């Protein structure tokens, strides 16, 4: 009832704004800002806390994302030598 | 801090991969190193180790690389590899 | 006919050929309807011919 | 601002509209003369309807956390 | 100048958000015909018990939860 | 998504995709002849076989995606669902035709009829006898018969076509030799004169856009 | 041209006319492509270039809620004097006893 | 809307035609199945993130749907891309 | 996190890569001229196949190199917006005119327009061609088209 | 003319009269596609360009809604 | 919806006077139906996605 | 009971290729899985079938034979793909 | 936070607030009853967020391996 | 110049004038890149270099 | 086995808790050594057959 609204004429996406985030299959720079903070830090706030659930909720997509990163490397490096390899042999 | 040394792995295995696009061309044209010789599971054990002990950073730092297009930096470093196996 | 027509996309495989006059399109429409095999309706705003 | 089981549970505290408060007067005017028929017979009342009030709310909201428990349980 | 235009008039308004607007007052108002207390009188052979103003409006608002309007006879 | 069973025909299919192409296709027909044509003019490693191949697989595509257009649009379209098996079974079968019929064109009317022969259920005497009318003989035989009938014509085909290419050069290495031989330098190996008088005759003729084309005209029309 | 936009928009607590005028005091009006509605309701629909179609959608839904707080739901209070009865439960005393009366 | 139905006169479809490319075909092929995937994820979020929705039977039974055949549909999409390009890759190879 | 599509795109071209290197690329010009010269001076194994093939491989990234960079540093470029289907396409494909120009460059126009023709004509009622003034599809040739042509 | 469109809706508060009504002072109403019904009931069938039947299916239902 | 309308009716009905016994016994069969009918549909769901998950699995 | 009926007479087809018997036996197993799975559902959604003891112990049932089905025929084919997989590779 | 960085309240804050508050008159009806409920409704989205994060991640590493 | 950054920042129990005394015995001050607000208020703006 | 049937020794609480210890201890025993034995013959798979 309340605040209704609907666009009839045509289908222009707004649940999203369009934009070069569809072009890119890794944020390589929101790792690296991550990276940096998760390593920067010696004796400084504190360590060990494996135990609170909103931190905790925040760790791990870094744990995530930086194992899926370093797992892609390492296939397109094996692609790359193996194109060279197909070559000179043929 | 406590996730230190498990982000301290995956900076070296991340510096070990950019590095075998360097030095396996150089295993495939040297006689004594082609997979006429060298085949099956010591392969792939043995270069890694050697781009380890070549590796010119400490191993333990955040690669300078992950702002980068993959793409072009792979080529980049098996054309090299190239070179150097031409070389030698 | 005074009125826009929509013809399905299997009756439009259909072809033919003449010299034809338009003078009463509701009594021509129905006998070739008939002879060609052709199905229409009208709701009042358009015409709707299927096979 | 509130999910579905403040939904659940204002449903009985605007169900039952004032006697959150009309147990407090009932008290008040009995701890002045405790000795009194009519006000001890008229606490009684007040205080065993609170009572079951309370107890229906708070199973039914656990009943309800535990259909939609099962629910998340299966986005695996 | 959008991005802090909207972020300080979002903040701004937080910081009222615990403010409270609403007062009551107390109004003072002599009966100038009647008694105000519950009346009671006592016969021969019967006890008579009338309300008061207070008792039967109390008795009669207890419970309300609409505003009142148009007594009639931000 | 869908019906879970045509899920599974889907991804069978893709899964075989690659060995139709190579047994049911023109591709069959184009890799032969470039290869062909590399052994008439003598070269031995000249182009690679993953440069010949490339290209006749890009040639292949445009002969057939229109069959695939053409069939994707058929099944991907809501009109009905289906009561009954021979209705389905009717159904599925109505969208094959447009490959059926390219099949059709090309392989050899005897041996389709041989191979359909084949598979009927065997009999203790000879098998009884039949004449069949047109709708089936002729507009829809098997696709289990069609097909090997077709790659053994297609290699036919092309084989005739490298004859015809090996002409000209044949009659050039003699006249080269004769030649030769007219001179008294009797002792010189030909093949160090004869090898560039055939390049050049070749680029000359522009032979690779003449295969290019006349290969495709074969299957499409173009105007 | 064929960029523009429609929509439709239902207003619950602010009349067409009120959001009108918030519009005019605002200075945001535009006369080629006026709102098309009952002044009285509060539903209407809109059609234009993309920033206008937008700003207009957005400010409607936002004025909707605010609104939503005015309490409009009042109780009275009607006195009515009896002139032929007693207006309390009644009691009479027979000889001994006394029995009462709704 | 739930109180109307709406049909479409008859269903001609200009986009049977064949007419573009075998690149145009596949740039809009990408291009719908990226935007797709993207408002997909997003409005999945949505749902979990606001409070109403994750806490109500009836919003639960709607959103494991959705996270379901988000799955299935990326999988089937990658599957048979592996399967292209390995035909292409077998063919040469041979 | 990125797009998931996207990923499939980067890996399904990794696996292409070396058949684009050996079919659209001057590797195919290097690679040939240098085995005939040594047929012709004829002794072969001498420079080796492997000599040669580096070498052309080594040549061909000098060429080749600069326009793929400059492709990702097109594609890598936060300040687009897009708004349908369409509008993204088109981005797209003008990411690709770089490798485009390089192929209309090195190519002929008369079998790259046959080619354009024979992708559609099966289709077609008609003789009539000029319906699409030049000017557009004379830029456009697909990509499918110039590779062959190539 | 091969893009028409209807659809059939049916209005549980707001009969057919009541809405010609409001399309007149919206001036919506066209008088080339109007809508075919019962005045006195609230159900009717409507076709015409693809934006006119959308912008009508949508505000009929959300006014059935607000009354 | 049917099953979901009427236990949102019987609980403002029993909201209304939560100390009524007919009320009361009304309730606990609603939600208790409510309740097996949500965890049988939540199951079979899941079962019919999992089988095209390990189709898909088999030729991936 | 109320309202039954059932189709007595199965119209019938030849069969005499290989493609035949192969459409015939994909066109069989296709309906009676659509069959199944509509069952199914509809059985999950009368009421009186979803908290009824007796009712329940069947449908257990179904869904456990239509599992096991689907899995055969998913594996049996895979498994006749990579026979004709291996032999043309070899 | 009081910050942000130029280039409602949630279900954290909510709880933590309730926490605060009943804590200090762990006897009290009205206050038991209203921390029930927030402290379920934590938990069940602190739950579903998990388990959707874990999704998206075994989805994409299903295409890395299936690309290997 | 192009490292220059922003912050918009909302305090509860202090308040600006209280905080500018602080940085004055702090000797931090710098008439350069003053905070910007309602000095009765609890919520300013600033910018300047990162440290 | 034994100790499950001595009814002196299955129905006093301090013999009870030395049974919970003895067959916690069992199963992890036969856990580890399953465990250790498959990763052995793991590593002779991946040398021969690779
Ligand atoms: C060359 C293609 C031959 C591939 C062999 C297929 C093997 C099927 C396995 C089998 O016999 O069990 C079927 C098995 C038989 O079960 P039945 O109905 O109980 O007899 O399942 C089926 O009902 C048929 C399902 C077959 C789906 C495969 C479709 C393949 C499409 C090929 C590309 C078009
Ligand atoms: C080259 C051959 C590519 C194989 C295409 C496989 C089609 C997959 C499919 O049908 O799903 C379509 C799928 C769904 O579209 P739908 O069928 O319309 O529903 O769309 C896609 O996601 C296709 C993604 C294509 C990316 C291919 C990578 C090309 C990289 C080459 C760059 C060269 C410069
Ligand atoms: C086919 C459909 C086209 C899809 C293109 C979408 C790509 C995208 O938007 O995301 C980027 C995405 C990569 O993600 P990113 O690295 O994070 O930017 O996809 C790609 O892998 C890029 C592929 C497109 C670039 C084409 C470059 C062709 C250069 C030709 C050079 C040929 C010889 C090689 C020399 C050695
Ligand atoms: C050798 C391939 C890998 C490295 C990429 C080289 C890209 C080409 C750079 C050429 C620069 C030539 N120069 C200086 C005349 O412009």
């Amino acid at each position: 009832v309340i605040g209704q609204a609907v666009n009839i004429r045509s289908m222009e996406t707004d649940i999203v704004s369009l934009d070069d985030r569809l072009l890119q299959a890794f944020s390589g720079s929101a790792i690296a800002t991550a990276v940096d903070k998760q390593t920067i830090t010696n004796r400084i706030e504190d360590p060990n806390l494996v135990t609170d659930p909103k931190e905790l909720a925040i760790s791990q997509e870094m744990i995530s994302d930086y194992n899926l990163y370093v797992s892609m490397v390492s296939t397109l490096t094996r692609k790359g030598v193996g194109a060279v390899e197909t070559l000179l042999r043929s | 801090m406590f996730y230190a040394l498990y982000f301290e792995i995956h900076h070296l295995v991340a510096s070990a991969a950019l590095g075998f696009a360097r030095v396996a061309p150089i295993f495939f044209f040297l006689p004594f190193l082609n997979s006429g010789v060298l085949s099956g599971a010591p392969r792939n054990a043995i270069i890694i180790l050697v781009a380890l002990g070549v590796w010119p950073h400490a191993l333990n730092e955040a690669p300078p690389f992950l702002s980068v297009a993959m793409i072009p930096l792979v080529l980049q470093e098996a054309a090299v590899g190239v070179m150097l196996g031409c070389l030698l | 006919l005074k009125e826009p027509v929509i013809v399905s996309k299997m009756a439009a495989r259909k072809k033919i050929t003449g010299n034809f006059e338009f003078h009463d399109p509701n009594a021509l429409l129905e006998k070739l309807s008939l002879q060609l095999g052709l199905i229409w309706y009208f709701d009042g705003q358009a015409i709707y011919i299927y096979d | 601002w509130s999910g579905y089981l403040d939904d659940v549970s204002a449903k009985f505290d605007t169900g039952v509209d004032n006697l959150q408060t009309q147990v407090t007067e009932a008290l008040d005017k009995l701890a002045a003369k405790p000795s009194d028929p009519a006000l001890l017979a008229a606490y009684q009342s007040k205080l065993s309807e609170y009572n079951l009030y309370r107890n229906a709310q708070s199973n039914t909201v656990k009943v309800f956390k535990d259909i939609d428990a099962a629910i998340i349980q299966n986005f695996r | 100048y959008v991005d802090m235009v909207v972020n300080a008039a979002t903040m701004m308004d937080k910081q009222n958000d615990g403010i409270e607007l609403g007062r009551q007052k107390i109004g003072v108002m002599r009966l100038n015909n009647t008694f105000v207390g519950d009346r009671t009188y006592n016969l021969r052979d019967q006890k008579m018990v009338i309300p008061g103003i207070a008792t039967a409006i109390e008795r009669l608002l207890q419970g309300e939860e609409q505003p009142l309007g148009n007594i009639v006879s931000e | 998504m869908g019906n879970d069973i045509s899920l599974i025909a889907l991804l069978a299919f893709s899964t075989l995709l690659p060995f139709i192409i190579a047994s049911g296709t023109c591709f069959v027909k184009f890799s032969i002849v470039f290869v062909m044509v590399r052994n008439a003019l003598g070269l031995q490693q000249i182009p690679s076989n993953m440069t010949l191949n490339g290209v006749a697989l890009l040639l292949s595509m445009f002969v057939m995606w229109p069959i695939m257009h053409d069939a994707y649009v058929y099944f991907e379209d809501e009109d009905v669902t289906f009561n009954d098996i021979s209705s389905l079974s009717k159904h599925v079968d109505e969208g094959l035709d447009g490959y059926r019929d390219y099949l059709i064109k090309y392989s050899d009317r005897e041996l389709v009829q041989f191979f359909e022969n084949a598979q009927l259920k065997r009999q203790y005497g000879e098998e009884t006898e039949t004449v069949k009318r047109d709708k089936d003989e002729i507009e829809k035989p098997s696709i289990f018969a069609l097909l090997p009938a077709y790659a053994l014509s297609e290699i036919k085909s092309a084989f005739k076509i490298g004859f015809y290419l090996y002409l000209p050069f044949v009659v050039v290495d003699l006249v080269v030799s004769s030649v030769l031989l007219a001179l008294g330098m009797m002792m010189m190996s030909p093949v160090t004169i004869s090898t560039p008088i055939k390049l050049v005759l070749f680029v000359a003729l522009d032979g690779w856009t003449l295969l290019s084309k006349g290969l495709i005209l074969q299957y499409m029309d173009i105007a | 041209a064929s960029e523009m936009r429609n929509a439709v928009v239902s207003l619950r607590n602010v009349s067409l006319n009120e959001f009108n005028n918030f519009l005019k005091r605002s200075g945001l009006y535009n006369k080629n492509y006026p709102l098309r509605g009952d002044n009285r309701k509060g539903t209407f629909y809109v059609s234009g270039p993309p920033v206008y179609v937008d700003m207009v959608v957005n400010a409607a839904t936002m004025m909707d809620k605010q609104n939503d707080g005015i309490e409009l739901g009042r109780q009275k209070i009607g006195v009515m004097r009896l002139n032929n009865t007693f207006v309390g439960d009644r009691t009479y005393n027979l000889r001994d006893q006394k029995m009462v009366i709704p």
